[PDB]
RNA sequence: AAUAGGAGUAGCUUGGGGACAUUCGUAUUCAGAUGUCAGAGGUGAAAUUCUUAGAUUUUCUGGAGACGAACAACUGCGAAAGCAUUUGUCUAAAAUACUUCCAUUAAUCAAGAACGAAAGUUAAGGGAGUGAAGACGAUCAGAUACCGUCGUAAUCUUAACCAUAAACUAUGCCGACUAGGUGUUGGAUGAAGUGCUUCCUUCAGUACCUUAUGAGAAAUCAAAGUCUUUGGGUUCUGGGG
């Protein structure tokens, strides 16, 4: 009965409702301990700010980050 | 890659530098100390290469190799005409300067 | 007609492929088409291979393997019994 | 006929030599042709 | 026929048995005098029936005949080989095959050439039957493989070189390495030519002989 | 206007000769006249004033070269294979 | 003690040849074939054939002083077939029953790496 | 797809919420001059909102600033003559005809310059149609490296 | 007048006099005016060198062979020929090197050439058209034609 | 801002896609050695052939062209033809991922064009093996054939042509909708074996099995279905022998 289906959120980009799958998130890096806005799926490097050392790695998913840092989600 | 780098740099420059290109320019550039840059075709004939790089070297700006050809590098600055040497007298907004 | 699905030869989503060529008889056939048999053999008989061991030295002699691999076109391959003719609904069986 | 020349269903003898033995005497009379013209 | 007279193999210091067999040679008269009929012959000695260990009998040496005294052949080595059925053997289908190669010389100024083969392993949680690699992954596979062996060829003398080839070092680095990137299995030295052996010093080969 | 259907370059033998002939001519002679860029300047100026003597009107330069053209493929193997090592 | 030899054994659909050498290849001791102990001109590839070549050779090279051999054997080759022909295992049997020592077997059948090109047409023997 | 086979459904596509999420807190007038800055700084324009969006970290310049991207840099006159697509495919033309100067065999690469000349000619059809390119432009094999400078 | 290849005319300067004295070389394919030209034992693989035949890399394509040593070179002289260095003795000292005509020849290690092909290839490529280009062939080199 | 389209960006994305340079392996063959001694090749049976001036066979050096097995599949890439050794360089490609840009730019297309197996042609090299022609020996009542031995042209590279092939999924191409299960090659998302590995979910390739109160003249077909309940767009083609 497709007009209100639930779990239907496992299924491909491209459901009943469009819907991003990719978020913003707000981000820190250990022991610079700055807020940085960041995107989950960025797609070129990405530093921190007083001193640019890398912080997330890019890669073609996701984006791995660094073995460091904590993430909150930065949707309102 | 390297050349294609330069080349974009280049193309940066030759829309938004004031540049100058030819010997006799290029010898009052260096000798004004107005040039920042000389970017020179592999082609030039030797003397005239080496009395630019002299100069050049003389009033402390670098000279860089270009990776092709005469008429490569005058397509690269969007001449239909060889180029040979040019001069940068003022960099545009562009990353080649280091 | 149109007997066999897929011509009785494995190409799909291929345009052309290498001919082998049959060890039984030398005719050309196509690699996707070809009867292929690892034929694992032994290089003498068992009362042979008895009668080597008692000859030998080492005592702990082992006779070596011989490692084939023997194609066959379709003429040779069903007339030298290496596959059999079957029958129409059980076309589709193997193993 | 049509282009699907060959199959044999009927026994008619082979296409290709048919065909060879047609383009054998058309060859022969594009020659006399070339004599006569 | 009748002027034949026999000659003893002997072969160099690192190997256990060091008596590898009886050679006839022809006819003792001039201007042809036996010794360099004798001389620049080559064997193929199993590598177990030189030990007498039975885990080295995929294995074949050359040894070359290069200097003679009297009754005696003393022998150099030559090259290395593998058994034809173990690397049959080997080989079975849903697996794939990984072949390097190179040319490196040694301390000692040989050139050889070294064929160097190497197979996937399955591995536990795999399940599925196929466990072929990623052509790129073979390819960098392949590329260490060389690496390996060329850095570890350079390095010594000959003698050392081959008594390392014996216990079969080399398969196990080269495992070891890879390992990262993808598992392997049984991984040999298939083959190993000379190339270019250096200019012969009898006192160094008898030397190494004793 | 367009003068000849095939002939071009050629033309200029007029009736006389086979067309196998001809042709053979026309490929060489075309080769032949052609004018090579001048690696010593970038002009396009390099043509053939003897057999095996090509000269760059520009920088008043001999090259040395084939019989038939600036340069042979033989040449340029062998100038490759030298520029390798 | 013990002594040697190098038994090197090609069967190819005619001939079974046995051509027993010195452990440096260089230098022969017996060459023998199969099709001289047969007068039919035809059964150079017969086990029979086979076999009475095999002991002679070992008869003679018992006289002459090697006691063992390791065999070599070959089948044909690329160019026409890789199977052992008939006769290969006759020989091996009878070599093994004449008294001679029996060392290492190895088969060194010259197999392509390639494929060059084999004679009979396209569409093969036909026979 | 345009050329070939396959249908391809890489995609991506914004959210239902269309106005600027509260989060963000830069206001126009800030992103409009980052926004100029970098394609001054010599940037083409669907890498200037890509690396905006990361860097900068705002998504979706439509929601945040009241005008789409190409045509705020039009309207500070600092847009390029030529459209961004057209020059792209221009520039990988002159490249694939310097290879094929050099290597006359490839048969590949030739098939690739027909193929991708066509494209040029359907794209410059319709930026024809629009305002956005000169009525007398047209593309020549010759001109091309010197076309686009 | 004689041959297809071109001449290349060479100054050196002297070696136990003052100024500059001018030889003529026949031309390797590829070379120009107001190139250098390097001679000798030491002179590095590049094209139109004069090298020892013993110091060329194998398979090496040379030309301007001296059939024995100092003979001031009298193999592969016509146009578009070369010859190719196929091997070096293990004692040196002799070389082994293949003519056009498809002979192989062994010679002494120290005997020159002249790395590159020899200028003017593919001359006989076009065909003679008319009697009078023959004409022209024949008149600057020898009288021996027409045949009869 | 079209599960339309194009363009972009990203990943130690992918692959026997293309090109050029490059490099190695093996047999076969030639030449040079080497030791042997009578037959060896060849077959349904045999002969023609080759062999005491040492064949066949043994092992080694050097040369040469050819091919690149095994791994290798109801696998991969390519518009299709087609594409399988090594590394480099130059190239293209598709999928995925993408809160990146453009905003209908499209679909199919008479005309015209690009590529287009194999053979054949023209020209230079090149010439191992194979081998239309041809020559013999056989087989047969006969054999211009099947079989055998030898053997030009072609086969290979460069440079032109040729424009056809059962050039075959014998299934035009684009677009929506239908029904399961078994897999598999390529990504991406989550969870569970020792960062990595696996499994889950999901795309895009791609096959198979079962099922069609679907279809078909049946064979059979997940398209050949959603059709006398006949019309989503379009190019081409056929009309008894």
């Amino acid at each position: 009965n497709p007009d209100p289906v639930e779990e239907s959120k496992k299924h491909k980009l491209k459901r009943l409702i469009p819907t991003p799958n990719s978020y913003f998130m707000d981000v820190k890096c250990p022991g610079c301990l700055q807020i940085t806005t960041l995107f989950s799926h960025a797609q070129n490097v990405v530093l921190c700010g007083s001193c640019n050392i890398m912080l997330c790695q890019p890669t073609g998913g996701k984006c791995k980050l660094t073995e460091g840092c904590s993430f909150r989600k930065k949707i309102e | 890659s390297a050349g294609d780098n330069i080349n974009a740099k280049l193309q940066l420059v030759m829309k938004s530098g004031k540049y100058q290109f030819g010997r006799k320019s290029c010898l009052k550039a260096l000798r004004t100390g107005k040039g920042k840059l000389v970017i020179v075709s592999s082609n030039c004939p030797s003397i005239q290469r080496s009395v630019i790089e002299y100069y050049a070297m003389l009033s402390k700006c670098g000279v860089h190799d270009y990776h092709g050809d005469n008429n490569d590098l005058g397509t690269a600055c969007g001449k239909l005409f060889r180029i040979s040497c040019l001069v940068i007298t003022d960099v545009g907004d562009s990353d080649i300067i280091k | 007609p149109k007997k066999r699905r897929n011509g009785g030869r494995s190409k799909h989503n291929r345009g052309h492929v290498n001919p082998l060529r049959c060890s039984n008889c030398g005719r050309c056939v196509p690699k996707d088409k070809a009867i292929k048999r690892f034929n694992i053999r032994n290089i003498v008989d068992t009362s042979a291979q008895r009668d080597i061991k008692e000859a030998s030295v080492y005592s702990t002699f082992q006779l070596p393997k011989l490692y084939i691999k023997q194609c066959y076109c379709v003429s040779c391959a069903i007339h030298s019994r290496f596959v059999r003719v079957r029958s129409r609904e059980q076309r589709r069986v193997r193993k | 006929h049509g282009a699907s020349r060959y199959k044999k269903s009927r026994a008619k003898m082979r296409w290709k030599w048919k065909k060879k033995r047609t383009r054998r005497l058309q060859k022969k009379r594009r020659k006399m042709r070339q004599r006569s013209r | 026929f009748t002027k034949k007279e026999w000659y003893d193999l002997k072969a160099p210091k690192m190997f256990l048995v060091r008596n590898f067999g009886k050679t006839l040679v022809t006819k003792t008269i001039g201007k042809k005098l036996a010794t360099d009929s004798l001389k620049g012959r080559i064997y193929e000695v199993n590598l177990a029936d030189l030990n007498n260990d039975e885990d080295q009998a995929h294995k074949k040496i050359k040894l070359s005949c290069d200097h003679i005294i009297n009754r005696d052949c003393y022998t150099d080595f030559c090259g290395l080989s593998i058994t034809r059925d173990k690397l049959c053997s080997l080989i079975r289908k849903g697996y794939t095959l990984i072949e390097g190669h190179t040319d490196v010389k040694t301390l000692d100024n040989y050139h050889l050439r070294m064929f160097c083969i190497a197979f996937t392993k399955k591995r536990q949680n795999q399940t599925k039957s196929t466990c072929y690699a990623q052509t790129s992954q073979i390819k960098k596979i392949r590329k260490k493989m060389v690496d390996i062996m060329t850095a570890e060829a350079s390095k010594v003398l000959l003698k050392d070189l081959v008594k390392k080839f014996i216990p079969e070092s080399i398969g196990k680095e080269i495992e070891k390495q890879c390992k990262k990137i993808y598992p392997l299995q049984n991984v040999l030295i298939r083959k190993v030519k000379i190339l270019k052996r250096p200019k012969l010093d009898i006192s160094k080969l008898m030397e190494l002989h004793t | 206007s367009r003068r000849t259907k095939k002939v071009g370059l050629t033309g200029k033998y007029g009736t006389r000769y086979g067309s196998s002939l001809r042709k053979q001519i026309k490929k060489i002679e075309l080769m032949q006249h052609a004018k090579y860029l001048c690696t010593f300047c970038g002009k396009t100026a390099t043509k053939r004033t003897c057999v095996g003597i090509w000269k760059c009107k520009k920088c008043k330069r001999k090259v040395c070269g084939g019989a038939w053209s600036l340069t042979t493929p033989a040449a340029v193997a062998a100038k490759s294979t030298i520029i390798r090592l | 003690e013990l002594v040697f030899g190098v038994a090197h054994i090609f069967a190819s659909f005619n001939d079974t040849f046995i051509h027993v050498t010195d452990l440096s290849g260089r230098e022969t001791l017996v060459r023998i074939t199969g099709g001289m102990k047969v007068k039919a001109d035809r059964d150079e590839s017969s086990p029979y054939a086979a076999m009475m070549a095999a002991q002679d050779v070992a008869a003679r090279l018992k006289e002459l002083g090697v006691t063992a051999i390791h065999i070599k054997l070959r089948a044909s080759g690329g160019t026409k077939s890789k199977t052992p022909g008939p006769g290969a295992q006759s020989a091996l049997r009878a070599l093994a029953r004449s008294g001679l020592k029996i060392g290492r077997i190895e088969d060194v059948t010259p197999i392509p790496t390639d494929s060059t090109r084999k004679k009979s047409g396209r569409r093969g023997r036909r026979l | 797809r345009m050329y070939g086979k396959g249908k391809g459904i890489s995609s991506s596509t914004l959210p239902y919420k269309r106005k600027q999420p509260s989060w963000l807190k830069q206001k126009p007038s800030e992103i409009e001059d980052a926004i100029i800055k970098l394609a001054k700084k010599g940037q083409t324009p669907s890498q200037i909102g890509a690396t905006l969006r990361d860097n900068y970290g705002i998504p979706q310049v439509k929601s945040v600033t009241g005008n789409k991207i190409l045509r705020i840099l039009r309207a500070q006159g600092i847009a390029t003559t030529i459209p961004e697509d057209l020059y792209f495919l221009i520039k990988k033309a002159v490249s694939m005809r310097k290879h094929l100067e050099k290597n006359k065999k490839d048969k590949d690469c030739k098939f690739r310059l027909i193929l991708t000349e066509s494209k040029i000619h359907r794209i410059s059809r319709y930026y024809k149609r629009k305002k956005l390119l000169p009525s007398n432009w047209k593309y020549q094999s010759s001109t091309a490296s010197a076309l686009i400078a | 007048p004689g041959r297809g290849a071109p001449l290349a005319k060479v100054i050196f300067k002297r070696t136990e006099k003052y100024g500059k004295k001018e030889e003529l070389i026949i031309a390797s394919e590829g070379m120009f005016t107001g190139q250098y030209i390097s001679c000798g034992t030491k002179a590095p693989l590049s094209v139109g060198n004069i090298l020892p035949i013993g110091k060329m890399p194998e398979g090496t394509l040379i030309c301007n062979l001296e059939h024995r040593t100092g003979n001031r070179g009298t193999l592969v002289k016509a146009s578009g020929c070369y010859a190719t260095v196929v091997g070096q003795s293990e004692d040196g000292k002799k070389t082994k090197v293949r003519l056009p005509s498809g002979a192989k020849k062994t010679i002494d290690a120290k005997a020159r050439a002249m790395v590159g092909v020899v200028g003017a290839g593919g001359r006989i490529d076009k065909p003679i058209l008319k009697a009078g280009v023959a004409h022209h062939k024949y008149r600057v080199k020898r009288n021996c034609w027409p045949k009869v």
